[PDB]
């Protein structure tokens, strides 16, 4: 049997920051949904539309996993109707979004001693994004009436601010890996079934 | 739990500053976006840091803040 790569979603040497998400694509293989929903090694396991327990049962056309890395306060971001920095401009679901949110402290991994500067997030932007869209763009936001040309200082900003993770920070604002597995079934044949 | 203590009003200002940007037009805007930026960067620094001094100066000048983008929030 060939299984899908799970192993590659999760257990992935690196994540990506938070405003530009990294987005693999399962699709042809067998989706064994017990091997995760099993471990108890996740902070955060909520299904929307599908019931965990019955999620093996079930056949479809691709299944989306969506990687990144925020705080642990920022989790309850990562949902439906949800508003907030993280929600608004960085990584937006939809409000009918069918699918699973699993998160967990990487506390172990993503924090350094000194800070680990290397997580970005977005902090400006001139609209909200659409679910599922991305934007990776670094131009200098304007934030009044005076134009910055391109260029970074007073009332204009670089769109993008990092986070510090270090070891010893309190658990709300620990790094946590999040993983979003988004299910669709369109009209192809569904290749996508569990055991 | 003083570093703690601090994370706790520097993000009630990047969350308040933030809901403002989609309110305040012009000026009030402007200041908003500042306000914003501040309270995200200062949370780079209280981390950093060291000298409880510098600590309570980060958190007296979040709390004057706080409470100036209420004033906005009101209007
Ligand atoms: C993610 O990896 C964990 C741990 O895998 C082990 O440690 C790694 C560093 C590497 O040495 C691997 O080859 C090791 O297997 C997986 O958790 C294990 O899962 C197996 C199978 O169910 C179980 O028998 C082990 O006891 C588990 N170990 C622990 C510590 O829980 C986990 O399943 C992987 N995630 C995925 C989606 O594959």
């Amino acid at each position: 049997t060939n299984l899908c790569p799970f192993g590659e979603v999760f257990n992935a040497t690196r994540f990506a920051s938070v405003y530009a998400w990294n987005r693999k694509r399962i699709s042809n293989c067998v989706a064994d949904y017990s091997v995760l929903y099993n471990s108890a090694s996740f902070s955060t396991f909520k299904c929307y539309g599908v019931s965990p327990t019955k999620l093996n049962d079930l056949c479809f056309t691709n299944v989306y996993a969506d990687s990144f890395v925020i705080r642990g306060d920022e989790v309850r971001q990562i949902a439906p109707g949800q508003t907030g920095k993280i929600a608004d401009y960085n990584y937006k679901l939809p409000d009918d979004f069918t699918g699973c949110v699993i998160a967990w402290n990487s506390n172990n991994l993503d924090s350094k001693v000194g800070g680990n500067y290397n997580y970005l997030y977005r902090l400006f932007r001139k609209s909200n994004l659409k679910p599922f869209e991305r934007d990776i763009s670094t131009e200098i936001y304007q934030a009044g009436s005076t134009p910055c040309n391109g260029v970074e200082g007073f009332n204009c900003y670089f769109p993008l601010q990092s986070y510090g993770f270090q070891p010893t920070n309190g658990v709300g604002y620990q790094p946590y890996r999040v993983v979003v597995l988004s299910f669709e079934l369109l009209h192809a044949p569904a290749t996508v079934c569990g055991p | 739990e003083l570093e703690e203590q601090v994370m706790h009003v520097l993000d009630q200002v990047s969350e308040l500053a933030h809901e403002l940007l989609h309110k305040l037009t012009g000026e009030e805007l402007e200041r908003a976006a500042y306000f914003n930026w501040w309270a995200t960067e200062m949370m780079l620094e209280l981390i950093k840091s060291d000298d409880e001094r510098e600590i309570r100066e980060i958190e007296e000048e979040a709390r004057r803040i706080l409470e100036h983008l209420e004033e906005l929030a009101r209007k």
